């Protein structure tokens, strides 16, 4: 849910 | 896991190739400086740097072997340290000045425009002078930056453990790389371990600057007069 | 001109070992409240500080610095030094922090003071790390000396002297490792491992210093004039 | 001035 989390996924 | 199978030279090449670009600020030299704009320039710059950093981290050997939650933690802990060592590196050849961006070169007097900034500026400059004196090499710099990424948050992490273990294996790998570089530079064994120590001890000061910097950011945040980006907010909250 | 630079590794080790401060005791009365625990920890630290100065004057090379440079280093590193000492004492007590022989605290007692739990956990992690590394007394005294000389060196020839002495201590650490039978690779890897932990100790000190600021503003826990002066050295900004 | 001064000098 966190932005960092999301960006680390992509 | 490749990372552990990399030769010293392959580690270095991997790290060099993954280097983020040097970004520009929005600095409009026609615009009169205010504490709100200078801080705005810095935050805007840092915000765009963060996106490159995140993608740089994925290219650091071993990093993507970690669970995602570990990846998140490490970056939450190290982001400012990494921005700072980058800034200090860029500023090596500009004695008395900090090259935040090619179009944003600030000296000490200009840090005064933000209360409490001057101390931070002085600490960053001292670190830059330190690198200059040691004649820090680009190869050594990228090793140091990768060490920060893997090390800063490693002691604030059940049964998991094996995550900690792998991280330390990679860290040792990077140590092997630094020594390999120094040996090739012609340094004696005594010199090698002295320089290794000198380099890692600087990491203590970088941690200190990050901590203090975070303290000011966390405070001016509540002051609301200067807006942080959504990414920086979540990064900042992670330290509280 | 100094003196510390002429020492051999063995002489450096013996000098540091001999300079070691004593293990102090806490008050002999027992269920802590927030005021009680902070009182004990503060009184203890205050007493330890006096001995730390004695120890500092006996760290080779430290006496060669001007009074002001000595003051700067101690003001910068005093909490790091207390913490690495605390961590070292706790090594043999997994899950516990040995503040004093009559003051051994587990993680749970950290919850007494608000925000102490996080500090406790970090300290315990460091102690566990040292234990798993099998840190030796001879290595510990080198690390502690390094903190004293390193932490404030960039907040300042004198810097050269300090950096020459730090090199001397590095030489000493490597000597100890080579003596324990470590290969050259193991020596470098171990040196790095120990030095990286110094980064965490700095982090704990800063986090710790932050709370001490606020606890001072709370004005519920008395702080000795000495600690206040040591504290105020950081309390800007 | 500073207690630290006295401690060091003594
Ligand atoms: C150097 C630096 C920053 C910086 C460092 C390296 C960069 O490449 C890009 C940016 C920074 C980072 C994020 C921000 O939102 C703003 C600046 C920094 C970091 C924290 C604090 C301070 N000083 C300060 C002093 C008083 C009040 C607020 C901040 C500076
Ligand atoms: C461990 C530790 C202290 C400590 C560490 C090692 C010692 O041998 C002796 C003493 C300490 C030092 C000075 C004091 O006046 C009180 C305690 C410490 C330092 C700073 C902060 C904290 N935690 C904390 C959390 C919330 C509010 C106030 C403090 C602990």
């Amino acid at each position: 849910h966190k932005i960092l989390h999301r960006l680390l996924q992509d | 896991s490749l990372a552990l199978s990399l030769t010293a030279d392959q580690m270095v090449s991997a790290l060099l190739d993954a280097e983020p670009p040097i970004l520009y600020s929005e600095y409009d030299p026609t615009r009169p400086f205010s504490e709100a704009s200078m801080m705005g320039l810095l935050t805007n710059l840092a915000d765009r740097e963060l996106v490159h950093m995140i993608n740089w981290a994925k290219r650091v050997p071993g990093f993507v072997d970690l669970t995602l939650h570990d990846q998140v933690h490490l970056l939450e802990c190290a982001w400012l340290e990494i921005l700072m060592i980058g800034l200090v590196w860029r500023s090596m050849e500009h004695p008395g000045k900090l090259l935040f961006a090619p179009n944003l070169l600030l000296d000490r007097n200009q840090g005064k425009c933000v209360e409490g900034m001057v101390e931070i500026f002085d600490m960053l400059l001292a670190t830059s002078s330190r690198f200059r004196m040691m004649n820090l090499q680009g190869e050594e710099f990228v090793c140091l930056k990768s060490i920060i990424l893997l090390n800063s948050g490693v002691y604030t992490f059940l049964k998991s453990l094996e995550e900690k273990d792998h991280i330390h294996r990679v860290l040792d790998k990077i140590t092997d790389t630094l020594i390999h570089l120094m040996a090739k530079a012609g340094l004696t064994l005594q010199q090698q371990h002295q320089r290794l120590a000198q380099l890692l001890l600087i990491l203590s000061h970088i941690r200190h600057m990050s901590n203090k910097g975070m303290e000011h950011l966390y405070s001016m945040k509540c002051k609301n007069v200067v807006p942080l980006s959504d990414l920086l907010l979540e990064m900042l909250d992670a330290h509280r």
